[PDB]
RNA sequence: CUCGGAGCAGAACCCAACCUCCGAGCAGUACAUGCUAAGACUUCACCAGUCAAAGCGAACUACUAUACUCAAUUGAUCCAAU
């Protein structure tokens, strides 16, 4: 949740090549 | 019900007992105008009957 | 609404007990004949298309 | 609703509510779901079997269909082997 | 009292306790209960119901395979595995 | 009567129903079996193309399923 | 006149561990649809292959392990060519079996991945469990 | 508004800028690998293992047991080094591997694995089992004692008693044969308890066998403190634990606060602590060895409550908490006409006041 | 909580995410749980045969 | 002019304009998409709609197998056909 400290815990996107045609 | 009525002299168990008897004594209210056929005998009671 | 592809047809047990189930199947395919669950005899038996329901 | 017959000076029942409800005596109406019998082949089985439960009415539904009938229908039947016969009297029911 | 009553044939007497051995207790009385019906005649009725089923199954000897119940399939298991461990004496 | 003949008729109807399902399901193997042999019939007629790609590639195979 | 020795409490206190799951009546953690493995099971068999060792392990859903075999251990490693290859992983279900037996685990799942399923010496090790006595399936939770 | 996080968060030390440079995992399993080590970890967030895990003591658990055997690691090494050596320059041996036909003697494992890693394999499933948490309170021995115990069923066959297999109280009607290495002049004291047999307390157990200053591993010359009882599991209370304790004296002790008489059928004077008959006798005795079997209910079970207990047999059964219902309401809305016949006691047609 | 996400090996989406992620690198996701309250059942008295 | 997704409406739910954008009025695979039944959700009413343990019967000891993939993919009552 965005107001707890463990906000973006989930965040994985940013570890990828970025893959957009 | 019917051991309630013979206990309070209101059915007398010494003659036989039909639909007028049954009348007679206020033990049951039939109506024919509302498609009764008379009176079916259930078990509640049976244990202390 | 004038585009057309598949039907409805009922699938008819061939056990003899009567029980019917409707299926939809390609209008250019040959009639079905399927192996589905009969409650009557309760156990898979052949079903065979008989009649076309509706135009799906 | 017709609340004085011209020829009795009555209230009259909407028969339209007799043919799609049942009264259980202790107020409880019944009825079958809308579509039921409807578009079956594009219906899902989960859908279908709770389209063919026998449902209640609500309150407000349940005080408007007694208005539209008359008392004749809220009276006790005895009928012979009626398959309703057990719900017609509730049971634990508290408040 | 199971093993006294002469109604009941002495084969037949032998094949209940067997087969009921866990409804007759220390005395050795078979005791049945229902507790089915809130009338004491339908409970009676059940119980001897009960009775002259017990005495038709010994009778009638079934020879016939019934399908194994899902709690009985774990203890065959359990029991097959502990017929493997069982050792022989080294010098019998 | 009725209840008896019904009974008769799915027992009779039953008894031959073991043997329409072996006929069934040996012919629905066979079905698949013969679509699989269509297949590969396709992928010949595109071999004897030789790469010669283009607009004549569609009636090519509808010339040798004529010699079929 | 009462007997002393028929006091009994009117609830029967059983602490052992296995008890509801010997009875096929304990709860199994149902649930965690959406990812693997799954934790609707009392015991897993769970297969570690190394480099240079094989061990199987029998563990309880809770985490705690029950019995194991290791080719790490000087008991097996002392008869074998190769700790490595699919008669180490075979010998390893052998004796993992037996060690089952011996501490009254008859029943487990093992949740391979696709390729270990597929392997041979998975299919080697899997035989081995069952020719030993070990049934590879759990009985289903009575709920009723 | 946010929140600092309370820790390091997870993917914190990987270098986003050189991404394309960074090794990938490439495979599942290596994904798995760490991942089921990340979980392992301890975190700062909620996790199931807090709520689902064990709540296991922070200080260790007591060693109770005898000290460590002494080994020379550098003699063993070479000594090991040297067989493995032996064995893969045999060429039958590489063949039989490259072939996959080879096997191991299973009977040989087990020897060497009661000497080596065997104890350490026992103490780990004692634990599982729960006896140490109910025999000691927590306290931990590694039995570097093989016990071996044995049940003669018939006259040509044992039922051997390992670490929780299944024994039926038909086959544990007598005492069993029970064997150790011990040396000259040591003493031993052998006891069996039924951990979860007890019908009364139920923190208490039943003291089935104990006895006391055994000479060396002559069972039978040692004093009978209580006699063999077999096991009673009530019918309907599940699977019992029934552990047999070893432990090795120091001297001779005196047992006769814990001497119980020549048949012992009364169940107040079989209820028996091992937590508390240890404690009083820790100086001067030590756990040697452990072995236990599991044991439900059979029909032998009631000649023994009715000969020799001479009681009435308990039976019980395993009753589940009764069905949640949400509390009746007078207009049950879009609920099926079944609704009612939750809230019915009885199913057989009721007539009131008629 | 929060938890570890390990895919299914047949989900291949997700497995194709997973195996590209720099190593050292794992996903969480936010997972529900019961905690159950109640015990299975109980043994109770039932007779004294 | 009905239905679905996104923004407006940033974080439980809800939220309008002849506001800003994109879609739907199917298709495909099954033929147990069989039966039954705790407990719940719900488009702010009703109608309708949605998810389901256990159980029966199946399947099953290779199938992220158990209320099919799929976002919408749709039409009450009467009545008609059978
Ligand atoms: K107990
Ligand atoms: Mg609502
Ligand atoms: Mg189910």
């Amino acid at each position: 949740y965005k107001t707890k400290p463990t906000h973006g815990i989930g965040k994985y996107k940013h570890l990828i090549k970025a893959e957009e045609p | 019900r019917l051991q309630y009525l013979i206990d309070l002299g209101r059915v007398d168990p010494s003659q036989p007992i039909d639909l007028t008897q049954l009348v007679n004594g206020r033990g049951v209210t039939i109506q024919p105008l509302k498609r009764d056929y008379g009176v079916q005998l259930v078990e509640e009671g049976a244990d202390t009957f | 609404k004038s585009k057309s592809k598949n039907i409805l047809v009922r699938m008819v047990s061939e056990a003899g007990t009567g029980f019917c189930f409707n299926t939809k199947r390609n209008r250019l395919r040959e009639k079905l004949t399927l192996l589905h669950y009969d409650p009557v005899v309760k156990q898979r038996v052949l079903f065979v298309e008989k009649k076309k329901i509706r135009s799906l | 609703l017709t609340y004085f017959s011209a020829r009795k000076g009555k209230r009259k029942t909407v028969k339209a509510v007799i043919d799609r409800f049942l009264r259980l005596h202790c107020g409880l109406w019944v009825r079958r779901k809308a579509g039921y019998k409807k578009k079956l082949w594009k219906k899902t089985p989960a859908r279908k079997k709770r389209l063919r439960e026998f449902v209640f009415c609500n309150k407000t539904q349940s005080k408007l269909l007694d208005k539209m009938t008359t008392s004749f229908w809220k009276r006790r039947n005895w009928y012979v082997d009626d398959p309703y016969q057990k719900y017609h009297d509730r049971t634990n029911l508290k408040v | 009292h199971l093993a006294t009553a002469e109604w009941i044939a002495e084969p037949v007497r032998q094949k209940i306790a067997i087969t009921h051995k866990n409804k007759i207790n220390r005395l050795g009385e078979l005791i049945l209960t229902s507790e089915s019906s809130r009338y004491q005649f339908r409970n009676l009725a059940d119980c001897l119901q009960k009775i002259r089923d017990m005495i038709t199954e010994a009778s009638q000897t079934p020879k016939e395979p019934t399908k194994e119940d899902v709690k009985l399939h774990r203890i065959r298991i359990e029991n097959m595995n502990r017929e493997r461990l069982r050792q022989k004496r080294i010098h019998s | 009567q009725k209840r008896r003949e019904r009974e008769q008729h799915i027992a009779e109807c039953m008894a031959k129903m073991p043997q329409m399902i072996v006929n069934w399901q040996q012919q629905q193997r066979e079905n698949w079996e013969k679509a699989q042999a269509d297949k590969e019939r396709r992928a010949r007629l595109q071999a004897e193309a030789q790469e010669l790609l283009g607009y004549q590639v569609d009636p090519r195979s509808a010339r040798f399923q004529e010699l079929l | 006149d009462p007997v002393e020795n028929e006091a009994v409490a009117p609830e029967f206190t059983n602490r052992n561990p296995r008890n509801l799951e010997l009875l096929s009546v304990a709860r199994k953690e149902r649930g965690w649809r959406t990812v693997f493995p799954s934790r609707e099971f009392w015991h897993r068999l769970r297969v570690i292959r190394t480099q240079h060792h094989v061990e199987a392990l029998v563990e309880h859903q809770n985490g705690k392990v029950v019995v194991s075999a290791s080719t790490r251990e000087w008991a097996i490693k002392k008869h074998l060519y190769s700790t490595r290859n699919v008669v180490a992983c075979e010998s390893i279900g052998r004796v993992l079996a037996q060690r089952c037996l011996e501490a009254g685990i008859n029943f487990m799942v093992y949740q391979p991945t696709p390729w270990e399923a597929a392997s041979d010496s998975m299919k080697r090790l899997q035989s081995a469990m069952t020719e030993g006595g070990v049934v590879l399936r759990e009985p289903q939770r009575i709920y009723e | 508004r946010r929140t600092p996080p309370l820790g390091p968060m997870p993917n914190s030390d990987i270098d986003l800028s050189n991404l394309e440079r960074l090794e990938k995992y490439r495979s599942f399993d290596r994904y798995r690998r760490r991942a089921e080590q990340e979980a392992q970890a301890p975190h700062w967030w909620r996790t199931y293992r807090e709520y689902f895990g064990e709540k296991t003591d922070p200080k260790e658990k007591i060693d109770i047991g005898l000290p460590p055997p002494k080994v020379s690691r550098t003699q063993q090494l070479l000594e090991r080094k040297q067989a493995i050596q032996e064995l893969r320059a045999n060429v039958e041996e590489e063949r039989a591997a490259r072939l996959r036909t080879a096997s191991v003697p299973l009977d040989a494992v087990r020897a060497e694995w009661e000497r080596t890693c065997g104890p350490y394999h026992k103490q780990r499933l004692a634990e599982y089992y729960g006896l140490y948490r109910d025999l000691f309170h927590g306290a931990t021995f590694v039995p570097r004692v093989p016990l071996h115990v044995a049940y003669a069923v018939g006259e040509d066959d044992l039922m051997p008693v390992y670490c929780g297999n299944e024994v039926t109280p038909t086959e544990a009607a007598q005492a069993p044969e029970v064997t150790y290495e011990a040396e000259e002049g040591s003493l031993w004291t052998l006891l069996l308890t039924s951990l979860d047999g007890h019908l009364l307390e139920p923190d208490a157990e039943y003291l089935h066998w104990l006895l006391t200053n055994i000479p060396g591993n002559r069972v039978a010359e040692g004093q009978v403190t209580c006699p063999y009882l077999p096991p009673f599991p009530a019918r309907g209370s599940g699977i019992h634990r029934l552990a047999f304790l070893l432990f090795k004296q120091d001297q001779p002790i005196d047992f006769s606060e814990d001497a119980r008489p020549s048949p012992c059928y009364q169940l107040a004077q079989r209820t028996f602590r091992t937590f508390d008959f240890y404690k009083k006798h820790q100086e001067t005795m030590t756990p040697a060895g452990l072995s236990f079997f599991q044991c439900r209910w059979d029909d032998s079970v009631t000649y023994i409550f009715h000969q020799l207990l001479d009681m009435r047999e308990p039976v019980f059964e395993f009753v589940r908490p009764p069905p949640y219902h949400p509390k009746q309401k007078r207009f049950p809305h879009r609920q099926p006409l079944r609704y009612l016949d939750r809230y019915r006691d009885s199913h057989e047609p009721t007539y009131g006041i008629y | 909580t929060k938890e570890v996400y390990v895919p299914h090996p047949r989900n291949t989406e997700a497995v194709d995410l997973i195996t590209r992620l720099p190593k050292g690198a794992v996903l969480y996701k936010t997972f529900v749980h019961v905690v159950p309250a109640k015990p299975e059942g109980t043994f109770k008295l039932v007779a004294m045969l």
